[PDB]
């Protein structure tokens, strides 16, 4: 009874979506931290080849001009979720002349991830981190293949997910600043990855209230790493 | 064990096991308690944390100005029934220009959940809805089940270890019809504290209380306004 | 009367197991073990000890008397990755 | 043969204040050369900060009002907040264009407060184009009210007169004077005057009688 | 047995066990009896209280299909609710197409053919319900029908559905039902319920009595035996 | 029960007398049997 | 109820409520629930039993355990 | 154990039927491709004519539009559907939007058409991998690649087919950060890369270049024989 999305267990449960949570584990790590000054975000690349072009590997995509994103797990299912998440923020501005809030973005995203066998296919294999600054300030959210949606203050997913969480709960507090949280985030990264941390293994993305631009760092990232 | 695969297949004992397994998904969720007086119906739920610093998952959600529901079970079947619930509430406002009677809205749910418990191709809805409402004849407390049966009741507790909450409600149900909201709410949340392990306490960050009244619209209080309700309580006799 | 079953240690179990089977061997005094417990997802206590014995065997392939970090990293590929996966490692580009 | 449209009359007035908004209308419902009732106001309290007025064909006014009130609830449970004044005018433009080839015979004016606490008046057409104005007058007596408010509010065609902003009390007597002069020359206007005042403290109402002929 | 999975397959001796399995699921439900006098039909349902929090009139098994037609279901209660809505919908189309009340002989045929259709395909299962149909008219008198999960539907003078199907009809047939009035029937139905296992190995119960005939002028409604309480006063005297 | 045979009787329970160990191989079945032979202070019988 | 004669049972326990959740057991597994529930209360040093103490003793017979399964809110 | 379905997961989170489609790519002839300063180049190996057939119907290199090329692997049947479909999209894009089609746009169409073709049961996925090379998007040379899972991706030098691991390891020690100007030098890099063929017969190489302004220029087995001669001229310095 463990090969069907249309079949329960004697105890609970699935037994199909539980296997979809396991598909996240073989991804790459990603850390996002919510701070009152804004939301920073970090990820690991895992570049395989030197001939492999680096900017064709995306981990941070721009959903909107005040909302970033992060992903892990299956790359093939991720590009489907990013597509409508750009469209649903665009349909909302067309009919309301306003920016869709960061919480209500994922409401539209979770409404299709819970449609895998509930029409009249398989569940997805990708967890997502959504950071953005809406009218309620900076926000940071998190979802899963099971459509379970929640708000987090600082979250780390992918591979090395549980090992990051124990060290990440140690140093977080409410009165952080943005420039403190950036250098606090990649102390965790060089302790959980196996290669030496340089300017080519990672990439950053921030968002601020008055600086809704710049969900990327372009070789100012070299300044942060050299002062670790 | 070969009969334990589909909803269509009957058993040689006459019991379909797939409906019997969807009851077990209700026991995975946390406990929640609903009750009512002559004038006021209050349902109280219990939040559960995911991690040490994520937000707690919400349980009570607004539906209409005279209807609010609780939840226990799958979150996939939760919002799928909510979107069916909200669509039927505004159709009577658009057509009949009256609010729905609460007793006949739940009969639409039992017709809704009956088809995926008979036809192949869709599992039953793993869900534990508690319903409070106001028709023209006072408050109501309803529960549903994944076997598509709906039970009218005056007090009910479902979820994890909710049997100990039922024992508190049976020996205090004679007191519920007369008392008002200053103790009727804290008659209810004295029943949640037996569904807890005996070392931690019901704090302000893990509980939600929703009140709909005869002259009061359905209102959800959480995490800031629970403090006028948690005042004036005794501890557990330890 | 009692059905005690044994399962695989999640992460905190394995990080304690590496500190058991590698405390009595000449290693570098600055390495971390939590990175090693990542790379053994579905492994047993026997497989963890086989990694600890194999990493010292690479030190005798070279001429050393202490174990480095890359001694263990090659030992994980020798024990697990030489038998657990061969299609997912080169043709990996579905997951990053 | 069957014709689907008829004219019912009505007159709607809105003035955007500095920190307020005033919406006024008559309560006369007529058709042809008959009076259906003398008590049918055109004001509709959408939210606590937004009042809409609907003139024209009365069957479409009852339909379009109930569609907007449904979508207010559909916005809220999807977003955990209420709509703004400018969000309703953006939503209404898509609803009016959605029946482009069978149009609503309704003239619409939305008045209310913005997110800064100032007045805002949006005027409409039966197909769905809009703009933000300071004062508009829609309905059957629309031509009899726009030139006078250009003199008093807009200070047009005046010489050696300072531009003092309109106070609340001065704006009340300007509304009470234009409907007396309009009910004399127009036949689709009279029998009452419902006035709604939208401020930061709620919505007030006031009724002034007119001539009953 | 293995050759008993689908409802569209035959056994090597020639019967469908999926229909046979659903029949004895009705057997585990509590007893509901039906009886008709010379000028009416009287229903009666033994219904047990679940624990204590039941609110005295919930989830009843005495439905109301038409102006003069009601049901006396037993078995899976949720499956009977969906089946009752079919009979409500079927009687409405007969009104809209013919302009008068549905005859009970024609109504039971339309329902039993609908129950029959769920016993043929492998996609759906047979129902797990059995029920009663009682009505009264001035051109047809009183009738009483009976529908199994297989779809066989024909008329009785008295019946029982539940555990005590045989144990109730033993003492139904010792009544002179051809000439009694349906006010004297009501005090006689209540003793048939209370003889056979009302709360002996069970916990508690509550009696429901539905009612249709000449005294109601064709209407179908519950008894006024909350008024004067005479059913329990007359049946509890049969202790010895 | 071999070191405190009191709290079982002084509450009114009885200890179980048979324990099976099951699971994947190489998980530590023999270790738990090998370690209780160290700290037993009692008769212990391996059975081939 | 027979094998629970010799222990401190708090008198809010219905054995009919236990027969709701216990199914397809023989007589010896019913004895095994009664033995294991006495030791679960011994873990936290409880002095009497409860209905929750039996429910964990039920899952121990077929050797089950429960987590936070993150589907169930 | 459990695969036999494209919708089921493994207990450790895998799609084996998707992973088995990449195993069918390794039965194909190798094809390499690099980008340069102005001239992009791609070559294929393993012609192996069989003495009795016409060789103009066994072509592995086709053009989708006027300034984009194509090289593939896998099995020949599934490539013909993807090629014929991509010619329609790179022509219907020009009708709806009057620009020429960029090299990035056509690779997202091939990947997304292979994406939804993997999700539904009873639809066997394409067992091909493709190389899209085009210096079309405003004078900029680019080359991408595909995958049977449906992941379009960009390299700077690529190898596929039966023996891609040796060639991709060869080019990492050979592709200089010094950009290969004097584009016959860049063509000689491919012939040196294709010199590590499965048999290296010399006359089994079909190199096709593009000077980013003209059309496709299929090389003849007399100009390519001249480039094979100068590769042996540089090999004389070993003694
Ligand atoms: N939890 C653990 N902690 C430390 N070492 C362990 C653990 N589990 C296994 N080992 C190591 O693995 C080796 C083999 O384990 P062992 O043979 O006892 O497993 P087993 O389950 O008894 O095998 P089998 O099931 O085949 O009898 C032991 O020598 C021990 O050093
Ligand atoms: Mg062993």
């Amino acid at each position: 009874y463990d090969r069907g999305v249309n079949t329960f267990s004697p105890e609970g449960r699935l037994f199909q979506v539980e296997y979809a949570i396991e598909a996240i584990k073989l991804g790459s790590t990603a850390i996002g931290i919510q701070t009152s000054e804004g939301v920073c975000l970090a990820v690991e690349k895992r570049i395989t080849s030197p001939l492999m072009e680096p900017s064709s590997i995306e981990k941070i995509v721009e959903i909107d001009a005040h909302i970033g994103c992060a992903m892990s797990g299956l790359i093939a299912d991720a590009k489907t979720l990013i597509d409508k998440a750009r469209v649903e923020t665009q349909n909302h501005w067309f009919t309301y002349n306003e920016t869709m809030t960061v919480e209500s973005v994922t409401q539209a995203v979770s409404n299709l991830a819970l449609q895998f066998g509930e029409e009249d296919s398989r569940p997805f294999g990708v967890a997502l981190l959504f950071g953005g600054v809406d009218e309620k300030g900076p926000q940071l959210f998190h979802m899963d293949p099971s459509g379970t949606f929640v708000q987090c203050d600082a979250r780390a997913i992918g591979s090395a997910s549980e090992g990051a969480q124990s060290s990440l709960q140690e140093v977080y507090h409410k009165s952080m600043t943005l420039k403190e949280a950036i250098k606090s985030s990649l102390i965790i990264l060089k302790q959980v990855m196996e290669e030496k941390l340089n300017a080519t293994n990672i990439e950053l993305a921030t968002v601020q209230p008055g600086q809704n631009f710049h969900m990327f760092t372009k070789e100012e990232l070299e300044e942060v790493i050299k002062d670790i | 064990n070969q009969y334990d695969n589909d909803v269509t297949v009957w058993s040689p004992q006459g019991r379909i096991h797939q409906i019997e397994y969807a009851m077990e998904a209700v026991k995975q969720g946390s406990a929640t308690v609903g009750l009512k007086s002559k004038t006021h119906a209050v349902l109280v739920a219990l939040k559960r944390a995911q991690s040490e610093l994520a937000a707690h998952q919400k349980k009570i959600l607004h539906v209409d100005n005279h209807i609010g529901i609780s939840i226990a079970g799958l979150t996939a079947d939760a919002r799928l029934l909510c979107n069916f619930m909200r669509q039927e509430c505004l159709d009577s406002r658009f057509v009949f220009d009256r609010p729905l009677p609460v007793s006949r809205l739940v009969s639409l749910i039992g017709s809704k959940t009956q088809i995926p418990t008979q036809r192949y191709g869709r599992r039953p809805y793993g869900v534990g809805l508690l319903i409070a409402g106001y028709d023209d004849m006072g408050p109501h407390i309803f529960q549903t089940c994944p076997s598509a049966n709906y039970f009218d009741c005056r007090a009910m507790s479902i979820g994890a270890r909710s049997q100990s909450a039922r024992t508190y409600l049976e020996r205090h149900m004679s007191e519920f019809m007369e008392c008002n909201l200053n103790e009727l709410v804290k008659h209810g949340l004295r029943a949640l504290r037996e569904t807890l392990p005996a070392e931690q306490d019901l704090t302000t960050k893990n509980v939600s209380i929703g009140i709909v009244g005869k002259d009061l619209e359905f209102t959800i209080y959480d995490d800031d306004d629970v403090s006028p309700f948690l005042e004036g309580l005794e501890e557990r006799p330890q | 009367d009692r059905k005690i079953e044994f399962s695989l240690p999640d992460l905190e179990g394995r990080t304690h197991i590496f500190k058991i089977h590698a405390r009595s061997m000449s290693v570098e005094r600055d390495i971390r073990f939590e990175l090693l417990a990542r790379l053994c997802p579905n492994s047993t206590g026997a497989e963890i000890r086989s990694v600890c014995t194999e990493a010292g065997m690479f030190a005798i392939r070279a001429r050393r008397k202490i174990a480095t970090e890359k001694d263990f990293l090659e030992a994980v590929n020798k024990v697990i990755k030489s038998y657990a996966k061969f299609s997912a490692t080169p043709r990996y580009m579905t997951y990053n | 043969r069957f014709s689907p449209y008829v004219f019912n009359g009505g007159t709607i007035l809105a003035i955007a204040g500095e920190d307020f908004a005033i919406v006024a209308s008559d309560t006369r419902l007529s058709e042809g050369f008959s009076i259906h009732t003398r008590d049918s106001p055109k004001c509709y309290k959408l939210t606590d900060k937004t009042v809409i007025g609907c003139s024209g064909f009365h069957g479409d006014c009852l339909t379009l009002t109930k569609i907007i009130e449904a979508r207010l609830k559909m916005y809220k449970h999807s977003n955990n907040k209420a709509m703004t004044t400018g969000a309703i005018a953006a939503m209404l433009s898509t609803i009016l264009y959605s029946r482009r080839f069978f149009p609503y015979y309704v003239y619409n004016i939305i008045g209310g407060l913005d997110e800064e606490g100032k007045g805002a008046v949006y005027s409409f057409d039966p197909v769905g184009s809009y703009q933000r104005d300071s004062f508009k007058a829609g309905g059957s007596a629309s031509a009899m009210l726009q030139p006078l408010l250009d003199n008093q509010v807009g200070f047009k065609n005046m010489q050696n007169v300072e531009h003092v902003p309109l106070s609340l009390d001065r704006a009340m007597r300007l509304v009470k004077d234009v409907f007396i002069s309009a009910a004399e020359r127009d036949v689709y206007t009279g029998d009452a005057l419902r006035i709604c005042i939208v401020t930061k403290e709620g919505i007030r109402e006031e009724t002034v009688s007119l001539r009953k002929d | 047995t293995g050759y008993d999975l689908s409802a569209s397959t035959f056994s090597p001796d020639g019967r469908v066990f999926q229909v046979e399995y659903a029949m004895k699921a009705v057997e585990n439900s509590s007893t509901a009896i039906g009886i008709r006098c010379k000028d009416g039909v009287v229903f009666g349902v033994e219904k047990l209280v679940l624990s204590k929090l039941y609110e005295e009139g919930s989830n009843k098994r005495l439905f109301n299909v038409d102006r003069h037609v009601g049901m006396a279901v037993a078995g899976l209660l949720a499956d009977a609710r969906s089946l009752a809505d079919i009979a409500r919908e079927e009687a409405s189309n007969f009104r809209s197409n013919f302009g008068y009340n549905i005859p009970l002989k024609h109504l039971a045929d339309r329902v039993a053919m609908y129950v029959h259709a769920y016993t043929l395909y492998s996609a759906v299962r047979p129902f797990g319900c059995s029920f009663m149909l009682g009505s009264y008219s001035v051109n047809d008198g009183a009738q009483l029908y009976m529908i199994d999960p297989s779809g066989v539907s024909y008329g009785y003078w008295g019946c029982a559905i539940g555990k005590a199907r045989q144990a109730a009809k033993t003492e139904i047939e010792k009544l002179q039902m051809k000439e009694m009035t349906c006010r004297d029937i009501v005090k006689e139905v209540a003793k048939i319920i209370y003889i056979v296992h009302d709360e002996v190995k069970d916990k508690a119960f509550e009696l429901e009595l539905s009612w249709v005939g000449e005294l109601t002028n064709g209407r179908h409604e519950i008894v006024p035996k909350d008024i004067r309480e005479e059913a329990e006063k007359y049946a509890k005297e049969s202790l010895k | 029960p071999l070191l405190h045979p009191e709290r079982f009787v002084n509450l009114g329970i009885e200890p179980p007398k048979g324990v099976l160990l099951f699971g994947p191989p190489g998980t530590g079945k023999t270790l738990c049997a090998r370690a209780v032979a160290n700290r037993t202070d009692a008769c212990f019988i391996r059975v081939i | 109820q027979i094998h629970s004669r010799k222990m401190n049972v708090s008198p809010d326990v219905n054995y009919e409520e236990l027969a709701r959740c216990t199914d397809d057991f023989n007589g010896a597994q019913c004895k095994a629930v009664c033995v294991e529930a006495g030791m679960i209360a011994l873990r936290r040093g409880a002095t009497e039993l409860t209905h929750e103490d039996y429910m964990e003793g039920i899952l121990e017979v077929q050797a089950k355990k429960k987590a936070n399964l993150q589907y169930y809110a | 154990s459990y695969d036999r379905a494209i919708t089921v997961f493994s207990p450790d989170g895998h799609l084996f039927q998707v992973e088995y489609a990449q195993e069918a790519v390794k039965k194909g002839s190798t094809a390499v491709g690099v980008r340069g300063r102005d001239i992009v180049v791609l070559g294929v190996e393993k012609k192996s004519v069989a003495k009795l057939q016409d060789e103009r119907t066994v072509r592995k290199i086709c053009a989708l539009d006027d300034n984009v090329c194509m090289a593939f692997a896998g099995l020949t049947a599934d490539a013909r559907i993807v090629i014929n479909r991509a010619r329609v999209e790179c022509q219907s894009h020009r009708l709806t939007v009057e620009d020429p089609v960029t090299v990035e746009y056509i690779t997202r169409y091939i990947a997304s058409l292979k994406q939804r073709y993997t999700q539904s049961n009873g639809r066997r996925p394409f067992g091909i991998s493709a190389l899209i090379v085009g210096f079309d998007f405003d004078g900029t040379p680019r080359l991408y690649q595909t995958d049977p899972s449906g992941t379009y991706h960009a390299w700077k030098a690529n190898a596929i087919g039966r023996g891609a691991k040796s060639v991709r390891e060869f080019l990492e020690k050979n592709y200089t950060d010094e950009a290969i100007e004097t584009d016959d030098l860049t063509i000689k890099l491919v012939i040196k890369a294709l010199l590590e063929v499965v048999q290296s017969g010399g006359k089994n190489i079909e190199l096709a270049v593009m000077r980013r302004d003209q059309s496709l220029k299929i090389l003849n087995p007399e100009e390519i024989e001249k480039y094979v001669a100068e590769i042996e001229k540089e090999k004389e310095e070993n003694e």
